[PDB]
């Protein structure tokens, strides 16, 4: 009995034990996880649809919104469902060979496939509807997405893992991600906005990441200066290399 | 063979660590029988839960190359809003057992509970009979090399009493159990050795006689304490 | 034992349960009640200031966007821990002598007070900077205020008994919540979105209540056309009588 | 002097309404120990919360005018987050108890559970025992003029056991007992009064052996039915 089978084993069985609980009983929660973003895409096109005619006359509005939108509710979901895994299931630490981290990255996989599905499902439809859904980069669009999820699966390790018995603390980053839905620029082009407050705005690792993933998928999208990956990049590794630092650290406490 | 290396555990209070075991490192005899006895409070179960997975000591570690099971009818380990036949589906993945097996381990719990379409109902509706009889189901439903009960002879009713005594009894020869319970004929007629455990520290007696012996002094000179 | 008393003993107890779960267990909950509100006023100063410049000269954006976000604040802490009153004591009915709506009643009290509290805080740090405070016409202000709580305590108490054994509910109204934000207009004037889109967003009753208190509040702020009292008035004495109905018809089913 | 008038409790099921009880009217006597005496599943638990008022009867009402307790040692209606003392803080408040009182009742609580630093802890920080020992505290609290007891007088350990059994023989002779065990020597001993429940049907019997004997043929009825 090796460690990767058992490891895979009790995966299986955690992911599957979370896909219940997140989906309904009665196999209906893919129809609330479809209505999240076309509440969002209805009220931003008859929100600021000629806002963006007057930005630029190149790409329209549903794409270049689902583009960015959908790989923001992936980070915002994994960070969310990524802090609360330890703190759900404390019973279920009884059995030998279960583990926190096997928790977490259940759940990791299980938010990334879901979204995933949304992602195809929404390109699916825009493509029905005459829009440009074929990326013309899709190997640079791959590699920014990899590097969104590890960031997204990292910070919600490390807010699981720091943030354990003290649960207050994951009230208050929830309300830190509010004003990062405006901030990283998704919903529009950061090319309005003035740059006297472009440098503070810079420090997101998530605006370059959707920069760079809108850049690899639209063809000729004028990137601005400063959006280079490797910002992003080594805030992910250096954030995943302290998080599961702290994880190994406080390993046994957390299992309680 | 089954050892405790350095075990220290405490529990966090607020007038300190309340120290239950400090570098406990005591080796279980092999292929036997054990009676875990001891005085309240002694440290019985959660020596138990150790053994059994558990809880994690804070130190040491318990090294074992045999099954260990989990405590006999506890209902902890389970979930509320789950039925019971994708309880025991998911403790049948947890120990990476096959379809074929999974499935008569499901047929055999639903034999054994004797619950009926309940059995397809949630732990949330259930009572604490109902519990019982899902958890020993699903208990005898892995063939452990060690089976740990602590007072797990008393819940039920007696009819369910005596099928898990008759049960039991098939089982010995097949398989070793360590047993804390407070009535010393249950040692006597189960247990091969005796553990008497007091003050943190672990006692083996190869005799369960001795080992009562020992334990009914103990007590002795607690209550003779002024 | 008159059924007031008894009543009044068990809301007292029920209300100070609430307050010790709601509140910090180090006294520390005042940092983030106080925190909530701040960050929302520093992000909207340094991203509108301007435009409500060349909004209006006349009132100034602390005051403006204080006087309206207060109540929101209120008016969603209301539905939000009014709806999930009854499904987080469950075992608090086993005793007899009490009932879900002295819990949900004890939520409304503990959450009015806390916002009253925030908003006092608010105006006395508003005075303290040299703005303006005083209410010009404070008894119509009282009264919107008293309004907007009815309507708020009616609707979490309407999801309350509604949503039921179904928890699914309780995760799209939060979703429902987020463009109230925006559609309510508390942050910017109502006065510069162009009137094409006025009839639809005349619906909302909180976007009345909203106007209202701005204008009983400031002298001289002048409220557009079909902002009357009466049909969010309406609305809430609908909806009080609704929900309360609802729960005299489900009264023994609701606690289990 | 306790009335059950036109009491139906029924339990919904997706068969359909599961009838507990069908207009039952039954009149206690008064200022006597009651025994409740019936099949497994025939309603005595749901008799007894429909007594103590955890359940509410969707037809009829129980009208007394007398305090009747809780199911003593009952664990459920505790918070888990709230500790010891607030817990009995807020079930004194309930039932309006003075400063003073309430003090010392606390105070008494805390001797008599012998839990010591935990008493500060939360009830999720809780065993089992010590949530019985906690619940048994409160229930024999308040002065009630009769106590609702389903099993509880073998909850604990043996020191528990016998603490609770000589507290318990403190107060007979103030307070009238309704006791639901399957052992008739319990009933013998601390019953005046025996009330057989089957049938969704009540039927008093101011002979305990009589009772006794009524329950033990209606066993054999139904064991007799093929």
């Amino acid at each position: 009995r090796s460690p990767w089978q058992i490891q895979q084993a009790v995966l299986f069985a955690l992911f599957l034990r979370e896909l219940k609980t997140r989906l309904g009983g009665r196999w209906l929660g893919v129809f609330w996880v479809l209505l999240e973003p076309v509440a969002h895409i209805a009220v931003m096109t008859t929100l600021f649809s000629l806002a963006h005619r007057a930005a630029m006359p190149s790409i329209e509005y549903p794409v270049f919104l689902i583009t960015g939108l959908i790989p923001f509710f992936m980070f915002r979901g994994l960070v969310t469902r990524l802090m609360e895994a330890i703190d759900s299931n404390r019973g279920l630490f009884a059995y030998r060979q279960v583990k926190p981290i096997d928790t977490v990255i259940a759940r990791a996989m299980l938010e990334i496939s879901l979204q995933s599905i949304v992602y195809l499902i929404a390109l699916g439809t825009l493509g029905w509807l005459g829009f440009h859904f074929l990326p013309v980069r899709a190997l640079e669009l791959a590699g920014v997405s990899a590097v969104l999820i590890m960031l997204g699966a990292s910070l919600g390790l490390f807010f699981a893992v720091v943030t354990n018995e003290i649960p207050q603390a994951r009230a208050i980053v929830r309300i830190s991600l509010l004003p990062l839905y405006f901030v990283s620029g998704v919903i529009f082009p950061v090319h309005t906005i003035p740059p006297q407050y472009l440098p503070l705005l810079q420090l997101n690792p998530v605006l370059h990441l959707i920069e760079l993933s809108r850049a690899s998928f639209f063809p000729q999208y004028r990137v601005l200066q400063g959006i280079n990956l490797a910002y992003p990049a080594g805030f992910a590794l250096l954030s995943l290399f302290l998080a599961l630092m702290l994880y190994r650290l406080r390993r046994h406490q957390l299992a309680s | 063979m089954i050892e405790l290396r350095n075990l220290t555990k405490w529990y966090p209070t607020p007038h300190g660590r309340r120290y239950v075991f400090r570098n406990l490192n005591f080796r279980f005899p092999d292929d036997v029988s054990i009676g875990l006895i001891g005085r309240n409070g002694a440290g019985k179960s959660t020596l138990m839960r150790l053994l059994g997975g558990i809880e994690a000591p804070n130190e040491g570690e318990v090294v074992t190359d045999v099954s260990i099971s989990w405590p006999v009818g506890l209902s902890g380990g389970f979930q509320g809003s789950l039925t019971a036949r994708e309880n025991v589906k998911f403790v049948c993945r947890i120990y990476g057992t096959s379809h074929e097996d999974m499935l008569r381990k499901v047929r055999f719990v639903e034999e054994f509970a004797e619950i009926g379409e309940h059995f397809d109902l949630p732990m949330k509706t259930y009572s604490s009979g109902m519990r019982s009889r899902v958890a020993f189901g699903l208990s005898m439903a892995f063939d452990f090399d060690y089976y740990l009960i602590d007072e797990a002879m008393a819940v039920g009713d007696a009819q369910f009493r005596a099928k898990s005594r008759a049960v039991f009894d098939s089982r010995v020869g097949q398989a070793n159990m360590i047993l804390v319970s407070h009535n010393m004929n249950d040692i006597k007629e189960y247990c091969d050795v005796v553990v008497l455990v007091d003050q943190g520290q672990a006692t083996l007696y190869e005799d369960v006689e001795a080992g009562i012996a020992a334990y009914q002094g103990s007590l002795k000179k607690a209550a003779a304490k002024p």
